[PDB]
Formats: structure tokens, C-alpha cells, sequence
């Protein structure tokens, strides 16, 4: 009955863990302690096979290690920065009145490393926006922002009041000072059945052809502007984009990243430094 | 007897008398694409026995100095009989594989190989900067790549040779999370991996994308006393399984 | 929350082999422990191999490690890495050892888990008073020691803490590494770790095992 | 569970499996 | 029927008190007025045993002395202070752009004394945040704060825009000026079955080993930053953390603290002063 | 109010002797009155004792 | 597979991959004392898993010169964990044992040990006259005694070292009438004896009386060609079984 | 009593005992 699944869900008891059964001394030709790891299978041996156990009613649950629990938390994926101007000519320009950001999960290591535990992932994305407009003068002025999602092949804005900001077909969300953090869902939007966290392939046959997950699905661009025209007092605006996966599926688990990331969409790990090589978290003894 | 295997694929048969079972990657046996998951509407060609047969790749010598080897699939089979021709004449293909890795020795040799099949083994560069690994380097064909310690070359398109970082910035000790077996010379003389088709699309360009990488890394070096054979071959035999192709066209030329 | 794409139909979910529903499925897979972890070995496959050889003295130590899953050297194993995304852990651990000598080589080892309160065992005689396996090396090349969950509290911290520490594994020669002629008098062992059926992780956190600068 | 929006993607976290 | 328990709950009549029964003169070998306190039991004697009582229908209820009533009220547990800077280098630093606070119920005496009436306590915690940003210049600027809970062993921020603030796995809550007081629940989070208010034990066998409740469960750290980059006019920010216990259980009642607290997680009571000794609230006569 | 730890399962509640449900259970226990409370006695057990003599 | 054994006793587990079955001495499995045979009326303590577990004794080296070894029970365990403490704090005890004797070698070593458990192994003196073997000599603890050919000492309290006379005036060729196994290096790497409590009284003083003697004698000397390991360890692991103690008192001090 | 959140801990004060 669905009420049992609801009660288990509010208790976080959906994913029950086996009890420890009582065991006793054994003298047998069966040797659970011995196996062949050469098979590629992990030994099935459990505590009851190798020590005399008591009965324990196991209270633990695995709900918080579900992939929905593990990946389904909001983390920063972009910091989008622009510095407004009192000059009408400069306020129209990129980096001043508006900024663009090529969408990916690749720029922030905390999120990137978690999703890269899997080869393929499929999820809907909850986006939440945290804007902080640092006043450089004696007043904030009126702060109204527009965030426009520009899909691949749609025209990207080149000016703060370009025709593209009309948003006649693109999704836009508006934010003004004192408004709660903007939030919207992007449904799972790949042309494939899952996102590639990794892709051992190319966009072509040639020396110049691109390699890796960047080939597989262009994710479009977030464009942000201040909607307000030029104002007396400048603002250093930073919009932080937070992403939570929802309705998550993940396939083909991978070793975690063991060394610093160097570049987006690349497994490259060799640093630029000539004295310092790539560093692991294995401590010597 | 659980030590024995015979695998018959088309007109090809492989035997081993010292196996350690076989691994079916992710517990899924290979099969043909179903209408529910298909997108390409053309009737696929299923070349069956002429394609789904063992091809033996170029053999490599395991020495006390060896660092490892790898091959890419389907790339390692691109020159291999009717399977190879079908890859060059069709826009799309899909296949599973049986990989059989062969390495006999004596009761007096020591050594450990991990034999792993990695899906989407996106390689790191051997050089600093954002320069990605070149197409010709990840497409070595049936020769595969031999890993060399402290290898010197000017070519910034070459892949990492750091087998301890899986050639990709992840630790070798965690490689067992992928479908794998070991060849431990005291235990077994072969490893067998059965690989389903694994991809986020139901079929793909065979020449543009390697779905699987076969990685063979000596973890415990080859050791044997004087009078024993000091280097032993590693031989890889691979059979396509349930191979399918669609979108026939003129042959690709590099 | 409202969809930004209000009539969009996502691409069909096709069957893909290897779906993961829970991180404990990954913790239940053996991964190699970098037990050797000396300065000479941490840039190489050699960190995963423990040296065995014919001893002149009886009952010598082979290796030791702390058992706490996110402590060194366990930290960079898959179970240690996944555990370091969580604040608490519980349940039993399986340590597996694969002998990589020749088929002509013979060995017994005593592998012991020592609970907290006494430090690391200083001898095989101290170690064998704890939970232990006497492993006979034979046709089956792998043995497993289960570190049973033996704790005052239902959970332990994954971060090192003297109140919460889990104790030690030590390995000792039981008998000796014995070989005939024309056989190397030395060999390697590979050490692995995975979760038993009772193993769990609780309170999710940022990992201490990965950082970003710039 | 009440769904306020016309898209399946708009719903909160899915049930565990 | 659950509607009876609801009606009693809205009237605060759940915990009824006995009526006073009528009594009359008694001449007996039974002597309810006499007992042996040596037994460690409190005498069972009641008013009807020792005076001639009337019938009284007792209207009193004990609902407000329930442990849920007594501990289930929001009290301050921390004041977290940082003073923002217009200098881009100084605004990045601890105490200026951000602050950290080691979580405990130990710093504020009003809450501490109440929970320390018990040896063990188990509850979920409702946290409420009251931020007051004192403007030191002519304008507030844009005030956006991030509060991040850092569990034990997670990396603590060392800089205001450190990678740790990405919050890819940690819980963060954001607050902006004019937003209502942030609130969230922390579930009962000990590795044990209850929190130790007191612990007659050590983390080790040695002279240097820690003693007392600090050993038993590290509670992590609240990290707060201003998300806004450096601004023209400084703010002296104080975040007050209020805690309400919920779903409360308490065990093994204790004498209340009779003398000033001196240190966190310590029963120590001797002050530093050489003229003034430790002071009680027992007045002389 | 929303939980900051959205799938967290608290540690099992074990039986512990001495649960208190109401503060009146504690008020119903005898405690000593410092009746003597002179300046000579308030730093000592003597404040709890009343002198009797012939 | 009849070659394999695993024995789990408390938190201790022993494995062997080359056994020759196990011997249950006199066909009787160990058990607790029943009310019909009991005489001491105090409720016994049954320390169970903390006591009934394998303790590994000090290992000994088998060389081409070795003459044999012995241990006494319960004496060999008097310093061993909670079993040892219970022997020192109680007037009475009773236990059975699992004895596992471990001696691996190669396919190229030769040698034969008899491994025998002797009830009431009352030793002869190494000297003429009626002088009996001294307490300290029959109580060597977990070290046991190593037998030495033609051993020279003035101490008339020392035991016989004549392994060919069972240290007691009876021929070694008849030692197989006692519960025994052999370790024949071509066949097996361990011997396993399960010993019930054997005595003419239902419980006894653990420190005053050794119920069993474990005797290990090389009948066929260790032989191995150059380059093979010239001496091999013998390691003894012993688990109490159904251990019981009664008459608790102050700890005995020697 | 309606519970708006997926966790037992998120509920208001418990019933008296
Ligand atoms: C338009 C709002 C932002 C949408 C974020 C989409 C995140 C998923 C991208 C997956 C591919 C990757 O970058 O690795
Ligand atoms: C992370 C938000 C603050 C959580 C407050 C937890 C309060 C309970 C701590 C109990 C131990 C103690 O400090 O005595």
C-alpha cells in the first residue's frame, strides 16, 4: 500500500539493511574465507562465516547513499561576473552591462567530481540563482536582472539592449533586488538518452578534431544582463548558478578523480609547473 | 571441471584449461537492438557468423620491465575480416564482445596482470595544457599501444603513459570498479570478459567513437629464475557478438 | 519548480547496462589498498604490492594499516573515497589478500584485526589474541579477513578521531615463505578492501580528498 | 503527492529504488 | 479517538492532575506522616492524610512542565561576528568576509543550564538565524550571506571565496536583506543513541587525553560568509543562531548548575580571581 | 521546516533507564533545604543541618 | 573439496588447502560436563567465545637435525588470553581442544612428522634413579620443549629426550595407538586433532595436571636440495573447546 | 496533521506523554 512507502520515506527507512544472524563455531571442508579474486568477483564472505556473531537487528538504512541523495543536492556550477558602468557607452558592453556563460557541469570541482563517479547520467536539473551586487558607490540604484537561456544555434546577445533580449522564444527569468532566489527546472535535454560524463570519441577523423565529452551535446549559454539602463553608482555583480539533479539515473561507475582538474571537458592532469608534478591525496609513510 | 572453457564463435573456437570463470560486464549478456530503443529506421545488416568470430590481435611480450598495454574497441578490429569491412562501409554499428586474454607460463613464474574493460576511456594527454589526445593515437588498430616508462617524444597529441593513473587522472587501485579479471600466473593462464554494447545512444559511428578500452596492466612484475623463459607473450583474441550495422555508404578512406 | 521548457519531451530512456542505484553497490566492490605507500612507490603500481620473502627469524611482521575506512592508506580506495563524502560509517569491512608468488611457493600468514585500546600489536602473539585469520596459501590464491563491526556506538566518524578510531590490521608470518629450487625466494601480495552486507554511510559532506585552486 | 506544474520534470526528488 | 487528544492538546489539558478527595479526622496505628528517608524514596504522604480536606476538582495541568514544553523553546546558542572591508585583500580574510563557529550548546548559559538538568538528551534541532548587519557608512550595500554547515572532516573555508563554498555536498542556506529569518531542521545526528550532556570518560589513557562531553561527538562547524564581493561601506555583521529542540527525550535528571560556567564542555567552576571565590545563589541570613 | 540532511536516518533509540517526561517528576523528589544558611555555613555541608540540643 | 578446511572458533579462523581429514580423538566430540557426572556443586563459568578460540603458540624450526617437540595442555595456554586468566583464577577447569599443526613446504621437500595427542603423558627422567621430572620442566608454557640429540646438563629433574622411547619407556613405532595424524610433506601441510576432555575425574586443577601432551616427532628427516628453503617452520594453533571453570579464588602466583 | 516535508524530523513539536 502506498502509505507504507510514504511512512518509510518520512522515516528514511526505504532501503533496509540485513540483520546480523547469530553464528557458532564451524569445522568444515567449506572455506568461505578462501576465494579467487582472479575471477573479477568480490568475495561473498560475511561476518557470520568468519567469527561467532550474536543476533543484531540492524537499524541502518541506505537511503542517504542512494544516487538521488548523493547527486540530488544543490551545488555551485558557475560564477557569472559583470561590473556595471555610469557611462552609457560602456554600460552597453559585455563584461559591463551583461555577461554570457557556456553551460556545463565542468567548472566547479565539487560538483564535477561527484557526477564523474559515473560514465553516463540522466537527470532533470533544478537551477537556483544567487545574485550578489556589490555597491561600489553610495547607493545600489534599481537592480533588475534578466537571465536568458540561449539554446545552441540561437543568437547570443552582443549588447546589453540587443534585440535578442526580447526573449520571444528563449526562456528568460527576471530578478529584482529583494526578490527570493530565482528557481526553474531544465528537463533532461540531451539529443542522446543520457549525458556523457566521458566520451572516448571525436567530432571527426582529423588531427584538428575535438575529443571527449564536449563533442556529445552542446548545452547552450546563460546570458545575464542588468535590465536597468546606466546609473550613477557602479555595481560589481556576481550571479552564482546552483544546480541540483532530480529524477536521477546513473550508469557504469568509475574511479573518482585522484588528481586536480586542469581544464573543462578534459581528463588532462599534468600541471604547467616544472618543479611540481601532478599531486595525489595518497600520503607517504 | 570449472577450470576448463571452450568458446565457439562462428568458425572459430578458443580453449583454456586454467580459467578463473568469466565476467559478463554489468551482468548483461550482449543482444541485438530492440525496436523500443532503436532510432535509425533502416533495416540493419546482421552479418552473423562471418563477423561474430574471434580475431586474434598482434601478440605482445611481457617482460620484467613492462608497464602495460591497451586496445580500443571497435578500433582494434577495424582491419579484421568482415567485421572490419562492415565498420568502414556503414555510418552506424553496434556490437558486444568476447575478449579472451591469453598468457601461459610455468608453476615457477610469478606475475599479476589486471585485465579491465573500461567504457568511455577518455584519455589524458602526456603534456601540460588543454591539448587533447590525437585521433591517430587513440586509433592504433590491432597493434594496440604499449606503455613505456619515462617515454620521450615532442608530440603534444600523445596519450598519458601513467598506468598508475589509469592514463586518465584516476588511481589504478580503483580500476577493479570496471569489468575486470586478473591473470595471476600461479592461478590462471587466461582472462575472459563478455561485454554488452554500452552507450548513451542505441548505435554509433564505429570509426569516431571507441565504446570500450581493453587495459592490461602488470601490478606484480613478471619474475622467474634463470633457465625459465624470461619473457612470456600476452595474446588477445576478440569476437564481436550480435554485431549490427546500418546506413550503408561508400567505404571510408583515411 | 516551473520548467523553463514547458512542452518539452525528453529523449527516450534506452536500456544501458551497469545502472547504479546506491553508492554502497560501489563500496561492495574490492579495490586495491596502496599498503606499501613509501616515497619510492606512491608514483607507481608498486604501492599496491606488499613484499613477502623467506624469513630467517620466525613470526615477523609483513605490514600494518589502520582499519578506519577514510584514514591513510585506505582513504584513496573506492570505499575510502565514497566514505569521505560522508561523516559517519558503520558495519563490517572485508579485507582480501591475493598471493602473487609462484604455484611452487608455499606460505601461511596470520592476518589480525586488533580493536582500539592497546595500539598496534608488537608481536604475532599479541595480534593473535584479536580477531584473526590463519591463511594457508594454496590453489585458491585469495583470502578474506572480515573486520566485524565492534564499536561502542552504532556509528563511527569517517574523519580520524581518538574516541571513534577503529583499530589496526597487522599481517604476520605463520610458518614461512617456503620455496623449492628454481623459484624466486620473494613474492608480492595485493591487498583489497570492500564493504560487508551491514555496511552503511550516513551524513553527506564535502570530501577532504579533492580541492580546487583557481 | 500534489503536483503544481504541468511537466513531470517540475516534480521534487523521485522515490528511492 | 484522536479528536479527544487534539481537543486536549488545543486546551493544554493532556496532563491531568489528581483531584483533592475529601478527608475526615483519623485515629489509627497507620501513621502516613512518619517514614524513613534513609530508604532513598520520597514519602508518599498527601494532603488528605494529614489535614481534613474538602473535595476540590483540580483544574491544573502539567503540559507546560513537559520536557517538550521546557526544552522546546528557541534560545540563542551562538553570536557569529565578522566586519566586512572595502579592501579586496582584507575582505577575503576570516573575521572580515567570513567567520566559522564550532557547533555546541555550550556557549550560552541560559540554554546550557536547561539541557544540563539531564545526563542524556535526544532531539531534532530547529535552527533559526537572526542577522543584524550594522552599517558603518552611508549605505548597507547589497547584503547576501551564505551559512554552510561543515560536518566533521569536511574541509573548512580558509578564504571568503574558497572552493568549499561551492557547497556541492554540504548543506548551505542563503539569506539576503529583507528576507525572513532563515530556518531549517538538523535531525538528531549523534553516532550514539543520545547526546551526552556529561561524560565521565576520556578519548585516551594518557595525561594529555581529553575529558568530558567534548570527546563523545564532534558536531561540525557553521561557516558564514558575505557572498557579496568588497563594497564601499563596511558592515559589522552579527549572526545570532537560535536553537529549539523538537521530538525531545531526556534521561537521568541532575542537580542544576549552582555556580557560574567557566569553560565549554567542562564542569570546572573555580574563577581566575584571587579575592572572589566561586559564587552560589544561596543568600545568607 | 525543511531538514538540512534530506535522507538522513538517525541512530537507533536504545532503551536508557531514567527517562524524564515532565519536570514535576523531579519536583516530586525530596531535596535538602539549606535551612541553616548563616555566613559560617554556606560554603559547607553544614548549611543543610539544623541543630537540636537539650 | 576434501583437501580444504576452515575452522572458525570465536573471533579466530584457521584455513588449510592441503589437509588429510581431521581426527576426533576416540570418536568423541568435546562437550560441557553433564549433571550426572559432575561432583563440584558450584555453577561453572563458561567463558565461551573469549576463551574457546585459537591461540598460536611460539613457532619452531624443523631442520635436518631436529629430534622432535612437545607441549603440555592446558600448560601451553596458561599465558593465553582469557583462557589463561581463567586457569589462574579458578581451582578447577575442564576443556577439550582443537589442535591445528601447520607445516607448509614445496613439491620438492621430503619429510614425515607424526603429530600425536597423548593422555597422561607421564614423562621419564633423563637420569638414573627414582628422581621424577620437575614441575618447571613439564610446564614450559607456549614455547613447549625442543628435543636435542645427546643433550648435556647436570639437572637430574630434566625429562627424557629419547623420542624413540616416547620420552616414557615405550616404542615410537607404537605411538599411533594414541590420537594422531602425520604431516607427510608430499601429501599435506597441516594436521588437525579434536580432543575431548579425557580424565578419571569430571574437572581438575588446570595448573597441577596436564591432561594431554602434544608430541611432534620427525620420523623421516627433512630433506631438500640446494636452492630450496633448508629449514621450515612448524606452527601450532590450539583452541579450547567447551572450556569451563569453577571454584573462583585469588590468582595463583608462582 | 499535515506534514509538508519528506523527513520525520521536519514535523513540529511532538504530542505529550
Ligand atoms: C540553462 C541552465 C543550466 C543547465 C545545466 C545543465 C547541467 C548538465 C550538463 C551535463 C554535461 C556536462 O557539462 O558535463
Ligand atoms: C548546524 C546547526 C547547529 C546544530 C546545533 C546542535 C545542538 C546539539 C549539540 C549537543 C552537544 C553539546 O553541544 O552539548
Amino acid at each position: 500500500n502506498p502509505v507504507e512507502n510514504y511512512i518509510d520515506s518520512v522515516l528514511n527507512e526505504v532501503l533496509v539493511v540485513p540483520n546480523i544472524q547469530p553464528s557458532t563455531s564451524v569445522s568444515s571442508h567449506a572455506a568461505p574465507a578462501l576465494d579467487a579474486a582472479e575471477t573479477g568477483h568480490t568475495s561473498s564472505v560475511q561476518p557470520e562465516d568468519m567469527i561467532e556473531t550474536r543476533y543484531v537487528i540492524t537499524d541502518q538504512t541506505r537511503d542517504e547513499t542512494s544516487i538521488e541523495s548523493f547527486l540530488g543536492r544543490s551545488g555551485c556550477i558557475a560564477m557569472i561576473e559583470f561590473n556595471t558602468s555610469s557611462d552609457k557607452t560602456e554600460h552597453d558592453k559585455i563584461g559591463k552591462g551583461f555577461k554570457t556563460w557556456k553551460v556545463s557541469l565542468q567548472e566547479m570541482a565539487q560538483i564535477r567530481r561527484k557526477y564523474e563517479l559515473f560514465t553516463y547520467t540522466r537527470f532533470d536539473s533544478e537551477i537556483t540563482i544567487v545574485t550578489a551586487a556589490a555597491a561600489q558607490g553610495n547607493d545600489s540604484g534599481h537592480i533588475v536582472l534578466q537571465f536568458m537561456y540561449v539554446p545552441p544555434g540561437a543568437p547570443v546577445p552582443e549588447k546589453r539592449d540587443d534585440y535578442t533580449w526580447q526573449s520571444g522564444t528563449n526562456a528568460s527569468v527576471f530578478w529584482q533586488e529583494g526578490q527570493p532566489y530565482p528557481r526553474f527546472t531544465i528537463p533532461f535535454m540531451s539529443i542522446a538518452s543520457a549525458y556523457y560524463m566521458f566520451y572516448d570519441g571525436y567530432d571527426g577523423d582529423s588531427a584538428a578534431s575535438k575529443y571527449g565529452s564536449v563533442v556529445t551535446n552542446d548545452m547552450g549559454t546563460i546570458c545575464v544582463r542588468i535590465v536597468t539602463s546606466n546609473q550613477k553608482h557602479d555595481s560589481n555583480i556576481v550571479c552564482r548558478i546552483y544546480h541540483k539533479a532530480k529524477h536521477i539515473k546513473a550508469w557504469c561507475p568509475r574511479p573518482p578523480r585522484a588528481v586536480a582538474y586542469q581544464h573543462t571537458h578534459s581528463t588532462n592532469y599534468i600541471p604547467s609547473n616544472g618543479e611540481a608534478t601532478t599531486q595525489i591525496k595518497t600520503r607517504p609513510d | 571441471s570449472d577450470r576448463l572453457i571452450q568458446i565457439t564463435r562462428g568458425d572459430s573456437t578458443i580453449t583454456s584449461q586454467d580459467t578463473a570463470n568469466a565476467v559478463v560486464a554489468y551482468g548483461v549478456w550482449p543482444s541485438y537492438l530492440t525496436p523500443d530503443d532503436a532510432t535509425a529506421i533502416d533495416k540493419p545488416t546482421q552479418p552473423d557468423t562471418s563477423s561474430n568470430r574471434f580475431y586474434t590481435l598482434d601478440s605482445r611480450s611481457w617482460t620484467s620491465a613492462s608497464s602495460g598495454w591497451w586496445w580500443k574497441l571497435p578500433d582494434a578490429l577495424k582491419n579484421m575480416g568482415i567485421f572490419g569491412e562492415n565498420m568502414f562501409y556503414h555510418f552506424l554499428g553496434r556490437s558486444g564482445y568476447t575478449i579472451h586474454v591469453q598468457c601461459n607460463s610455468s608453476k615457477f613464474h610469478q606475475g599479476l596482470l589486471i585485465v579491465a574493460a573500461i567504457p568511455e576511456h577518455q584519455l589524458a594527454s602526456a603534456t601540460s595544457g588543454n591539448v587533447s589526445v590525437g585521433y591517430n593515437h587513440t586509433h592504433p588498430g590491432e597493434q594496440g599501444r604499449e606503455v613505456v616508462p619515462s617515454r620521450t617524444s615532442s608530440d603534444n597529441k600523445r596519450p598519458s603513459d601513467d598506468s598508475w593513473l589509469n592514463f586518465d587522472g584516476t588511481l589504478l587501485g580503483n580500476l577493479p570498479i570496471y569489468p575486470h579479471q586478473y591473470i595471476n600466473l600461479r592461478t590462471n593462464n587466461s582472462a575472459t570478459l563478455i561485454l554488452p554494447y554500452v552507450n548513451a545512444v542505441p548505435m554509433d559511428s564505429m570509426l569516431r567513437h571507441n565504446n570500450w578500452s581493453l587495459v592490461i596492466i602488470p601490478i606484480c612484475p613478471l619474475q622467474v629464475q634463470p633457465g625459465g623463459t624470461q619473457s612470456i607473450p600476452i595474446t588477445v583474441s576478440i569476437s564481436p557478438m550480435f554485431s549490427e550495422f546500418s546506413g550503408p555508404r561508400s567505404k571510408v578512406v583515411f | 519548480s516551473p520548467s523553463a521548457f514547458p512542452y518539452f519531451h525528453p529523449t527516450k530512456e534506452i536500456f544501458i547496462p551497469g545502472q547504479v542505484r546506491n553508492l554502497i553497490e560501489m563500496c561492495q566492490v574490492d579495490t586495491l589498498i596502496p599498503v606499501n605507500n613509501t616515497q619510492e612507490n606512491v608514483r607507481s603500481v608498486n604501492m599496491y604490492t606488499v613484499d613477502l620473502r623467506t624469513q630467517v627469524d620466525l613470526a615477523k611482521e609483513v605490514f600494518s594499516i589502520p582499519v578506519d575506512i577514510a584514514s591513510q592508506p585506505l582513504a584513496t580506495t573506492l570505499i575510502g573515497e565514497l566514505a569521505s563524502y560522508y561523516t559517519h560509517w558503520t558495519g563490517s569491512l572485508r579485507f582480501s589478500f591475493m598471493f602473487c608468488g609462484s604455484a611452487s611457493s608455499t606460505l601461511k600468514l596470520l592476518i589480525a584485526y586488533t580493536p582500539p585500546g592497546v595500539g598496534k600489536p608488537k608481536s604475532r602473539r599479541e595480534a593473535m589474541l584479536g580477531t584473526h585469520l590463519v591463511w594457508d596459501v594454496g590453489l585458491q590464491s585469495t583470502a578474506s579477513l572480515v573486520v566485524p563491526w565492534v564499536s561502542a556506538s552504532h556509528f563511527r566518524f569517517t574523519t580520524p578521531d581518538t574516541y571513534s578510531s577503529a583499530g589496526y590490521i597487522t599481517c604476520w608470518y605463520q610458518t614461512n615463505f617456503v620455496v623449492p629450487d628454481s623459484t624466486p625466494d620473494n613474492a608480492k601480495m595485493v591487498c583489497m578492501v570492500s564493504a560487508c552486507k551491514d555496511f552503511c554511510l550516513r551524513l553527506a559532506r564535502d570530501t577532504n580528498l579533492h580541492t580546487q585552486e583557481g | 503527492n500534489i503536483n503544481y506544474f504541468k511537466d513531470a520534470a517540475s516534480s521534487g526528488a523521485s522515490r528511492l529504488d
